């Protein structure tokens, strides 16, 4: 779910 | 000021008291001409005039107003005053503990304490204007964080905005450290004042202080805000985890107004300037770290509620806030609206807005004295905000997602008070939507076709969403489809069995509900007949009631001239027979006024239409009409 934050 | 030394005969304990306040005004008079140029840092023997004043402030002998005088000292007597600052400390806090009741609100408006009170308060203002002092700052705030609206804040609010616009970048930079520090030092105070600080004085400051100044406190604070943020949620065996709890309000109140206001190179750019969530040594080249508050802000934002909590509503407003600060960081730093999404409008089946808010609150409507009426319930204007800026960034999948919440959920899983809050959403972003709506009649017109629609009556509420719909109907003509026709039938049944009202016009604005309601959208829309029949069927003389059936067939007849009598559940034969008996009742106007009118469009439509009723009917009338006519002309 980091993946949405990180990019 | 050089001979001064004289003037202990003035201030003197047996001098009258107008000549106190006659030197008090001679000091005033120096002091605005002086510049401070002297006798205010080291030339004179400031010991003996301080020491005059702290006597002076000091004083019991006195009325308020010698005060209240002596309450404009410190647009002087507070620049820099290296040390000696304690004196004050002590005789101001003597004098607010003396004079300055906690809760104001048992003395009415011109209690002559309570003007005593305001004129002190007042004073006191125009000394944090001409001073800018720190000091002076602080005791205003805790003067105003004791409860809530209790003094007329309003002037309170102006003064505290007409601070920060003016000053040195220093001086505004040491003002927000000052109205930081109360915030978090440790010393245990009622958590109700901890919010009131930074909500009703400091997230003020900071929003009005000067440009290139907010990176000052931003910078400031940063490190220590977000480790306070990291944790430490976990220890809740103690209440005053509530303070704990307002801590991380606080933060958070102001760590997303200062995302607004800052520009975003700024705040994220190959230059990181605000790289100090890691050491930032290393890491000079490119701002990806500062969103890790938002990374934090995932936790409490998707707070899986306890069962039988303790601080329930505080947690509430709290996600509250957390879910402000991810508005507001969505808006600022990311660009793609499918970032815009980035995680604000993602869901969990362990979900947001389920979260934030009340279940409780019946939450009527109204139409009252004096849009804000309680559009004033938490976070309306951020997501007002997100909605109108996303609009202007081009979402549908976004949109999606609400109306998955709206009717995928239009099932009662979700209370009705969150639907509501999602149509008031929707309502106040009607014109953000004015495009998508084909897709989304059916379920708002569901809304208001529950039998459950906030309480009883026309709220303001139904007002709202069908003006929604009318409003869209020009472009998106929702009308007849399967459950278009079932809702728009129970529309039509529940408006026109609650048309009356109490009060004059408020009746006509319903009536105009109506007539604008059929007329827009006539297509497949039942009459309830048999409703109007009741409506009208008032065999009592002296009455009103049979009146809002005559406007209301009144309505369905201006519109477009339907059929009358479709198999209705009752007859045409005594269905116009009571029509026309309601010419009987002379008695009131708009009884047999209307009557008639309404009579006379029945008759238009008949004949044009050719029908066969118009016999009949004509006699019906003809013989009613006689009744009247030998018996009383004029009417």
């Amino acid at each position: 779910v980091d993946d949405l934050l990180d990019m | 000021l050089q001979h001064w030394k004289k003037c202990d005969s003035w201030w003197a304990k047996d001098s009258p008291l107008e000549t106190k306040m006659a030197v008090l005004a001679l000091l005033a008079k120096i002091l605005q001409i002086d510049s401070s140029v002297s006798f205010n840092t080291s030339h004179g023997s400031f010991p003996e005039v301080f020491t005059t004043y702290i006597s002076l402030l000091a004083d019991t002998k006195l009325d308020l107003h010698l005060k209240g005088q002596a309450v404009t000292l410190l647009p002087f007597f507070t620049s820099l005053t290296g040390g000696s600052l304690e004196e004050l400390r002590r005789v101001l806090e003597q004098l607010i503990v003396a004079h300055f009741p906690m809760q104001s609100r048992e003395f009415p408006p011109g209690t002559p304490r309570f003007n005593n009170y305001v004129d002190c308060m007042k004073k006191f203002l125009d000394a944090l204007e001409l001073s800018q002092s720190p000091m002076l700052l602080e005791l205003m705030t805790e003067v105003l964080c004791r409860e809530q609206q209790h003094v007329m804040e309003e002037l309170f609010q102006s003064s505290f905005r007409r601070i920060a616009r003016r000053g040195s970048c220093v001086t505004q930079v040491g003002l927000l450290e000052s109205v930081y520090e109360m915030f978090r030092k440790d010393d245990p105070r009622l958590s109700f004042t901890r919010q009131s600080f930074v909500d009703r004085s400091l997230l003020t400051l900071l929003w009005h202080c000067s440009l290139d100044a907010l990176r000052e406190f931003f910078s400031t604070i940063v490190v220590d805000a977000i480790d306070v943020l990291k944790s430490r949620f976990t220890k809740l065996n103690e209440s005053t985890f509530d303070t704990q709890i307002t801590k991380k309000m606080g933060y958070y109140k102001i760590l997303d107004v200062m995302y607004s206001r800052l520009p975003k190179d700024d705040v994220h750019a190959k230059e990181s300037k605000i790289n100090q969530v890691f050491h930032g040594s290393c890491i000079t080249e490119g701002n990806e770290l500062t969103k890790t508050l938002i990374k934090l802000c995932y936790d409490a934002f998707t707070e899986n509620m306890a069962g039988e909590n303790q601080l329930l509503e505080r947690r509430r407003l709290y996600h509250c806030a957390a879910y402000n600060c991810a508005i507001s960081v969505i808006c600022c730093v990311f660009n793609e609206l499918k970032f815009y999404q980035g995680f604000l409008f993602s869901e969990k089946p362990e979900k947001n807005l389920l979260i934030f808010e009340n279940l409780i609150d019946l939450k009527r409507r109204y139409n009252f004295p004096v849009m804000d009426e309680l559009n004033r319930h938490e976070c309306m204007a951020p997501l007002t905000a997100l909605v109108k800026h996303m609009h202007r960034s081009l979402p549908r999948d976004l949109p999606s997602w609400m109306k998955f919440l709206h009717g995928k959920l239009g099932n009662p899983i979700v209370p009705l008070n969150i639907r509501l809050f999602l149509a008031k959403l929707v309502i106040n972003t009607e014109e953000v939507f004015r495009p998508y709506a084909k897709h989304w009649l059916s379920p708002l017109l569901q809304l208001a076709a529950s039998e459950n629609n906030g309480g009883e009556g026309i709220h303001y509420m139904v007002v709202e969403i069908v003006a929604t719909i009318l409003s869209w109907t020009g472009l998106a003509t929702p009308t007849g489809v399967p459950k278009d026709e079932v809702l728009a039938n129970r529309l039509l049944n529940f408006l026109m069995k609650h048309v009356f009202h109490p009060k004059r016009a408020v009746f006509r604005h319903n009536l105009e509900i109506i007539k604008t309601l059929v007329e827009c959208w006539k297509d497949c829309l039942s009459i309830p007949y048999r409703l109007i029949f009741e409506k009208f069927s008032g065999k009592d003389p002296n009455s009103k009631d049979n009146s809002v059936g005559i406007q209301l067939l009144g309505i369905v007849m201006a519109n477009d001239l339907p059929p009358y009598d479709p198999q209705c559940g009752i007859q045409s034969s005594e269905y116009f027979q009571a029509l026309v008996n309601n010419m009987s009742f002379v008695r009131y106007k708009e009884v047999y006024a209307a009557a008639a009118e309404v009579l006379g469009l029945i008759l238009r439509y008949v004949m044009e239409r050719k029908n066969i009723l118009e016999e009949s009917l004509c006699e019906l009338v003809a013989k009613q009409l006689k009744q009247h006519q030998n018996t009383m002309e004029d009417k």
